[PDB]
């Protein structure tokens, strides 16, 4: 289901912040 | 302390240490405390109730 | 003209616990000291030991021990 | 027994209870792969900077 | 007491050319059914939150949804 | 439905030793 | 499921065209 993959994309997106910044 | 000569001492060295794991397992399942300060470092409150 | 300082104290951890009807910030000042004990399932008589200082006679505090019960019916 | 040391520890918590601890022992790269293109990027960066100087 | 119980409900459909229909009294040969679903309130989608790791849950809102009305006509 | 993000995540890591070495 | 992933990754090698070219 679409929310599966949204539920993941949400993790990536805040352990993303390790590696990048404004 | 436990008496090391009767079997009633090692009774109670054992309970004292069921009594510690006890209360190691009560700490298992226990939330952190969690609190929210400003800029300034100012306390503004512990935060419980959140999902 | 604002209302006086008066306070509604609730001991529940999820809430705001000291609040005051003037608005003002009384979590401030309270310098970081919570209520933190609940009265537990079956305590039966309980004193409160209160005390006041800059009070008036006539002037009233109230408590509320507020009863949830899991049933209609008993487990008293 | 492997010996090593303890470089990420990762704690959750939800409205069931605790998940536990996520621990990783000794060095992993990220298991999601665009976590590794991430590190990569972040490296360039670094890299990229310092050619500018 | 003793009473026959008979109904002054009257049932017409309007058409989209304009068109007339009495479903109660057949003077088109067509009649409304014994079968019928979504008279009365329309479906209403309530939400709800859990509070955290505490009882119960919190009302967030509701709404009204379509109207699904599911019914039959006997045509003589 | 996580297990086969899982083996899909997987697939894609032994793709990306194409691209990369450590 | 896979074939769910498969449409998600078709609609980001799209998107990705905005930010590459050859």
């Amino acid at each position: 289901v679409d929310d599966a993959i949204a539920v993941k994309n949400n993790e990536v997106n805040k352990q993303a912040l390790t590696y990048t910044r404004r | 302390a436990a008496d090391m000569t009767t079997l009633a001492g090692h009774q109670q060295l054992w309970d004292t240490v069921m009594k510690r794991r006890q209360k190691r397992e009560d700490e298992r399942i226990a939330p952190p405390l969690i609190r929210l300060w400003d800029g300034d470092y100012k306390l503004r409150g512990q935060l419980v109730g959140e999902r | 003209t604002y209302p006086a300082e008066n306070v509604v104290v609730d001991s529940d951890p999820r809430e705001e616990q000291v609040s005051s009807e003037s608005g003002s910030p009384i979590w401030e000042r309270m310098n970081s000291v919570r209520f933190l004990h609940y009265i537990p399932p079956y305590t039966g008589e309980v004193t409160f030991k209160l005390s006041v200082s800059g009070a008036v006679p006539g002037q009233i505090a109230t408590l509320r021990l507020p009863r949830a019960w899991s049933r209609p019916w008993g487990l008293e | 027994i492997f010996v090593e040391r303890v470089t990420k520890l990762t704690y959750e918590w939800t409205s069931d209870g605790p998940k536990g601890w996520t621990i990783t022992i000794g060095y992993k790269e990220p298991e999601d792969p665009i976590l590794k293109a991430f590190e990569l990027i972040q490296y360039i960066n670094s890299n990229l900077g310092q050619l500018g100087i | 007491a003793s009473r026959l119980l008979d109904p002054d409900t009257l049932v017409e459909l309007e058409g989209v050319n304009g068109e007339w229909f009495d479903l109660t009294n057949g003077t088109e040969g067509i009649y409304l059914a014994t079968e019928v679903t979504g008279l009365l309130d329309p479906p209403v989608k309530a939400t709800y939150e859990e509070p955290g790791n505490f009882p119960g849950a919190r009302y967030l809102n509701h709404r009204v949804l379509r109207r699904d009305l599911v019914f039959g006509v006997e045509i003589l």
